[PDB]
RNA sequence: AAGUUUGAAAAGCACUUUGGAAAGAGAGUGAAAUAGAACCUGAAGUCGUGACAAAGACAAUGGAAGUACCUCCAUUUCAAC
RNA sequence: UAAGCCCAAUUAGUGAUUGCCCAUUAUUCCUUUGGUAAGGGCGGAAACAAAGGAGAAAGUGUAGCCCUUCCGAUGUAGAUGUGGCCUGGAGGUUAGGACGAAGCUUAUGGCGUGAGCCUAAGAUGGACCGGCCUCUAGUGCAGAUCUUGGUUGGCGUAGCAAAGAUCUAACGGAGAUAUACUCAACAUGCAACGUUGGAUACUGGAGCGGGGAAGGAUUUCGUGCCAACGGCACUCGUA
RNA sequence: UUAAUGAGAUUCCCUCUGUCCCGAGUUACUAUCUAGCGAAACGACAGUCAAGGGAACGGACUUGAAGGGCUAAGCGGGGA
RNA sequence: CACUGACAGGGAACGUGAGCUGGGUUUAGACCGUCGUGAGACAGGUUGGUUUUACCCUACUUAGCUGGAAAUUGCGAGAAAAAGAUUAUCCGUGCAAAGCGGACGUCGGGUCGUUGGGCCUGGCGAGCGGUGGGUAGUACUUGGUACGCUCAUCACC
């Protein structure tokens, strides 16, 4: 039920997760920046953006954030360190790669094929303004969709 | 409707943008026109900034009121390692501008210069010139080297050597970098082939302070000022406070521009960076051309003053340390702060006015400390002043016994 | 300009000789701004690949005086709240002739910019122009048939010189020395265009006699 | 405000595996599981992704006429035609 | 030696009276449509199997009976016409559907000047429904600071800055000390929770101290528990 | 006309001062960067100018002059 | 009134309020004079009387990243270059001269083909050199480079 298909299904594993509660937007830039990494690449990327010696860089989603010096080796100048992301996405990949010990396949040699980040439906909340107004505080989850094939 | 009253606009806007220089070495944009009938010569050297100081000098300006009177300078000292030639290039005029024709290296160059070319010298594989040096002095990089000074002969107009300076002499603790400063200095006066054959003498081969400039001459300096940041248009422009009731704040220009055109002119005081700008500042008197304190040790004993003192005041220079080589000690200030290499340049304006003419001997030169109210010039004063003091007998009784 | 080293390679790969487009060499001496600027615009816009050469030669009719007070009202214009991005106002005479043509074709089309990308312009005759063959004039834009005699004239590089150009005498010895160098060379080769008329003429008694007759018929022996 | 309108029938996903769980990956029921539970169909708008077309700055859109490239489409021809 | 002004001309004292460019105009050709339209044909001439053809309706209006011939065609407000298009129902009449009905999708083609109609394909759907004549109406949307529902750039932006404040160890917790190879550890699992002990601070008796009224009504207590809620967090909680 | 009284209106004087000449330095909280969380207003379409005409003050039109793309912090000239 | 060389006149939506300020004008309170029967009026006087929003686009000020000459493509070839068996077949000097001065060689061999053919590669030596070692005496701002002889290799070969 993913939107892709992967070249050889035997050889691939799937991980999927619905309604993640992170920011969509913060989730889209960390997951996409691991589309066409080796799994244990991407995995010591996100060990390495927790540790804040790399950063995920920002795309489409970085109106008004700031510049950093990390940012260079994506070709950018804006990204950012978002934690709660970082470990979902660490927690996708962990199942992606128990799918494929389970499947026989090896996971020193996969490489992520797909990554897909959605908005999912959203939750409401309320703030309160001046003059007696309420105006929605809503939530942004996401799905995230991943596919890794073997090499 | 015309502004009530007239004052003059805030700032000069031939020193737009007011953004960070290029570089931060002084570079001179110009040099001096070149004379012919002169003897060739170098137009520029390489100085760093160690700090400020005061001198006391005789006046010698007839009609002045200081006239036969002494009066106290503030002087900025400028540290002066030999610079080392390592280049030659050449330039022919065309009709769209300069262009080198080419560069004569030398046979042999520094590690500092070559620790320019590098971001990460330790850790590189230092092969830079290392091809260059294998083919220079085999028949063909001799026939080549032959024939590129043949072309500056026949097509060059103006000649530069390339020279950088030797940071290993300046044994510097605040000043961090150790690749060199590298920087092309005009040569001036005679032919063409005078200046090839100057430049070929002074190839690998160390020139002092001494040699380009002399005491009592006026210099031209380039230098990057202190840098600030960002800055209000209080500071960075000089526009006026408005009034205490001001809402949302009184830092500010009132009116950025009136209704058409219908847009904001460039002649506005805006907030933006100020300092770490390139300026090239005239007329900068050299009172003293020092020479190494391991050479001469009493740099700032005078006739007047017969004291035996270096030119480092107690203490040291305030975040620079002691001055361990050639010095040069400029009239007044200059834009910068300590440590930052700067380029002192022979001067572009006429130099025929008193002032300018007038022969510099200084009386006194103060060597009190700048950390504080300095009020010794030496150390012997200060010992003289408070006799023995405990830790003194503490070490005496530790000999002594 | 400087060729990449794909280009160079591809080059070496396919063999082929050196090549240089169809390009017709103008020697604007002596020619009316206007006018040769009109006819060049239209022969760009036809396809053709000019490089016009002298142009500090270039004539403007009226005194000097006149032309550098309207180039001196030309550089008057500026935009007022940023000079960046202003009209820029190029000093230079070949300079100077790129504008009037640029201002004679559809600049704002791509059609009008590969037409102005197809001209080439110098002060002077630079190394690169002066063996490239024979050059050209514009009869219908010259002086000497578009200027009554009397009246006075501009030479367009002692206009530019007064209104900020640099590089007057720097261009005049760069004349003075090609002119002298082609002088040298063209004293030079008298023996061999001697030799080769000389040829010629013994070739006409060498060569049967009919051709000689038919060369007669044509105005050519 | 709100059709609990899944399916013929709960046959409402046993069991294995990763996960603290939510869930995922398999497996299974069913004719159908993008029919998996307030679940028939599932539009527009907006968004993600893969592939491709390119493209300065002429805001973009638009007309008219060509051309380059593509076309899971529509016709007509394939031989004394 | 105009590319200015005033006069003249059309390849020039050579031999006659049209230099050239551009219209939704003129002339002409083709096609459409409508006329205060103008005419012809319509009693099937005769003959003719497969292995020259087809049509020919006495007609306002249609795919217009058919053919020939002339003339006019823009247009706000506005009028009128249309065998003109479309929608939900009703009388009729013909069909279609589990070998897939309506709905929905389209670089999916065809037809029509158009409103639209029809076909194709769904790797869509799963049970109704099309054409034609007539009858009928709650019968066609782009905008009404239109109604309702949903979405959306702004935007990971403004901000979440009064009431001074937290630190440390241990225990608890899935919430860690979480790593493919090279490999001592730092440079690759961060940050965050509760309790207890220490430390530090604040409230400073007109108290973030004890009890009551009004109001509230189970928020009280213990155990478990973390989906949602306490605009950050929670393993804590008036959840 | 009036002692006393007045967060009442006005003038002058002493004292005093950053009200000013004429600004400078420092602190806490912001802004700024990050983690978590996360709106609104507004939103025809969009956003470089000069001059011309034009509903007589153009972002679109005419003729010229500019204009490589994408960004962070500010700013209040325009967006009548 | 006082300095000064002078204290020119004007425009920019009678420039400029999301820049300020709010003394005036011009709400609601109140007083006076005049007017009006009155409610009330008066460009008459008086006193008191909320100055909201930028985070969008441009402009401007600074501050970063980054492609691009067919201004992203074409392979679409233009040098402010040299001057030659058509830049190929050496290097200097000389005026695009007349001339002039210099070039490492030997003996094979392993391919493709006018001219002591082109390309590649082996064995010896010779040179100009680089990089290290040994050993002098100097120069230079004096810890670090160079220069003289002598080995070692390495590159042109
Ligand atoms: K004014
Ligand atoms: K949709
Ligand atoms: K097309
Ligand atoms: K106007
Ligand atoms: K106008
Ligand atoms: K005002
Ligand atoms: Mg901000
Ligand atoms: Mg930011
Ligand atoms: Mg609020
Ligand atoms: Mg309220
Ligand atoms: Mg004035
Ligand atoms: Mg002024
Ligand atoms: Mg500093
Ligand atoms: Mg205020
Ligand atoms: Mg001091
Ligand atoms: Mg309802
Ligand atoms: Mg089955
Ligand atoms: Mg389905
Ligand atoms: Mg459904
Ligand atoms: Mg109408
Ligand atoms: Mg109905
Ligand atoms: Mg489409
Ligand atoms: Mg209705
Ligand atoms: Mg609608
Ligand atoms: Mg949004
Ligand atoms: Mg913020
Ligand atoms: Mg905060
Ligand atoms: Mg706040
Ligand atoms: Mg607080
Ligand atoms: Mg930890
Ligand atoms: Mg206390
Ligand atoms: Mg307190
Ligand atoms: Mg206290
Ligand atoms: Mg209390
Ligand atoms: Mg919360
Ligand atoms: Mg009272
Ligand atoms: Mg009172
Ligand atoms: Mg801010
Ligand atoms: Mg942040
Ligand atoms: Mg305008
Ligand atoms: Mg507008
Ligand atoms: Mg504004
Ligand atoms: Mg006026
Ligand atoms: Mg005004
Ligand atoms: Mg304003
Ligand atoms: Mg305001
Ligand atoms: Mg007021
Ligand atoms: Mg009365
Ligand atoms: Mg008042
Ligand atoms: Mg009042
Ligand atoms: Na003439
Ligand atoms: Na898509």
């Amino acid at each position: 039920h993913y939107s892709r298909k992967p070249q050889v299904s035997s050889k691939s594993a799937k991980a999927k997760v619905s309604d993640l509660r992170c920011h969509y937007k913060n989730t889209f830039e960390t997951a996409n920046v691991i589309n066409g990494m080796p799994l244990r690449k991407a995995q010591q990327l996100y060990r390495q953006v927790l540790a804040k010696t790399r950063c995920i860089p920002f795309k489409r989603y970085n109106g008004k954030i700031g510049r950093t010096a990390q940012a260079k080796e994506w070709g950018q100048t804006k990204g950012r360190w978002p934690r709660k992301s970082v470990v979902a996405m660490m927690s996708l990949l962990k199942n992606a790669e128990a799918n494929a010990i389970e499947k026989g396949l090896d996971p020193n040699q996969m490489v992520i094929k797909h990554v897909q980040v959605d908005q999912a439906a959203r939750m409401r909340r309320r703030t309160y303004r001046a003059h007696g107004r309420i105006t929605p505080y809503m939530c942004s989850p996401c799905h995230v969709q991943l596919f890794m094939s073997e090499k | 409707s015309h502004c009530k009253f007239e004052h003059p606009r805030h700032g000069h806007l031939g020193f737009l943008p007011r953004k960070r220089s290029r570089q931060i070495r002084g570079r001179a944009r110009a040099f001096p026109k070149d004379d012919a009938t002169q003897k060739p010569h170098l137009t520029s050297f390489m100085v760093f900034k160690a700090g400020m100081t005061h001198i006391v000098r005789d006046v010698d300006r007839p009609g002045s009121k200081v006239n036969k009177k002494e009066v106290v300078e503030p002087v900025t000292i400028l540290e002066a390692p030999p610079m080392v030639i390592v280049g030659i290039v050449g330039y022919r005029q065309t009709p769209v501008g300069l262009k080198t024709i080419g560069t004569v290296w030398a046979h042999h160059t520094s590690v500092e210069f070559r620790r320019r070319y590098y971001k990460n010298w330790k850790q590189s594989a230092q092969l830079a010139f290392s091809r260059q040096k294998q083919f220079a002095n085999t028949k063909e990089g001799k026939v080549a080297e032959a024939r590129t000074l043949n072309a500056f002969a026949k097509k060059a107009s103006v000649i530069r050597v390339i020279a950088h300076t030797q940071l290993r002499k300046l044994r510097n603790h605040r000043v961090g970098v150790k690749k060199a400063h590298v920087q092309e200095i005009q040569v001036n006066g005679g032919s063409v082939a005078a200046k090839i054959a100057l430049a070929k003498s002074l190839l690998e081969k160390e020139v002092r302070v001494d040699s380009v400039f002399q005491q009592s001459e006026a210099c031209d300096v380039c230098s990057v000022t202190k840098g600030h940041g960002t800055e209000g248009v209080v500071k960075r422009w000089g526009v006026a406070c408005l009034p205490r009731k001001t809402h949302r704040g009184l830092r500010k220009v009132a009116c950025i521009g009136a209704w058409h055109p219908a847009r904001v002119m460039y002649t506005v005081a805006r907030a933006g960076q100020h300092g770490y700008h390139h300026r090239t500042q005239l007329n900068k008197k050299i009172y003293q051309i020092g020479r190494s304190v391991a050479v001469e040790p009493n740099q700032a004993t005078t006739t007047y003053d017969l004291t035996a003192k270096t030119i480092t005041p107690m203490g040291g220079f305030v975040g620079y340390g002691t001055v361990r080589n050639d010095y040069v000690m400029l009239k007044g200030s200059v834009s910068g702060p300590r440590r930052r290499v700067m380029t002192l340049r022979r001067p572009m304006a006429p130099q025929t006015s008193r002032q300018l003419k007038e022969k510099i001997v200084l009386k006194f030169i103060d060597t009190s400390s700048k950390i504080g109210h300095g009020r010794f010039q030496t150390k012997k004063e200060k010992n003289q002043w408070f006799g023995p003091l405990k830790k003194d007998r503490i070490r005496r009784e530790e000999r002594l016994r | 300009a400087f060729p990449s080293r794909k280009d160079a390679f591809r080059a070496q790969r396919k063999g082929a000789k050196k090549h240089r487009p169809e390009i017709i060499v103008i020697d604007l001496k002596d020619h009316v701004l206007g006018r040769a600027a009109a006819v060049v615009a239209k022969q760009l816009l036809l396809g053709k690949k000019i490089t016009v050469v002298r142009c500090e030669q270039l004539n403007i009719a009226g005194t000097e005086i006149r032309n550098k007070i309207k180039y001196l009202q030309y550089l008057r214009k500026r935009k007022l709240t940023n000079p960046t991005k202003g009209p820029f106002h190029h000093r230079a005479p070949s300079d100077v002739f790129v504008r009037t043509v640029r201002s004679m074709l559809p600049r704002y089309t791509k059609r009008g910019m590969k037409a102005l990308n197809s001209l080439v312009a110098y002060e002077g005759i630079p190394p690169n122009v002066v063996r490239t063959g024979g050059r050209v004039v514009i009869p219908r834009a010259q002086r000497h048939v578009c200027y009554r005699s009397e009246r006075p004239y501009t030479v367009l590089g002692n206009m530019c010189k007064h209104v900020g150009w640099k590089y007057s005498d720097v261009v005049a010895n760069l004349e003075k020395a090609r002119v002298e160098k082609a002088s040298r060379h063209h004293e030079k080769q008298a023996k061999l265009r001697d030799a080769w008329k000389s040829a010629r003429k013994e070739a006409l008694a060498k060569m049967p006699k009919h051709n000689v007759e038919v060369l007669k018929k044509f105005g050519y022996a």
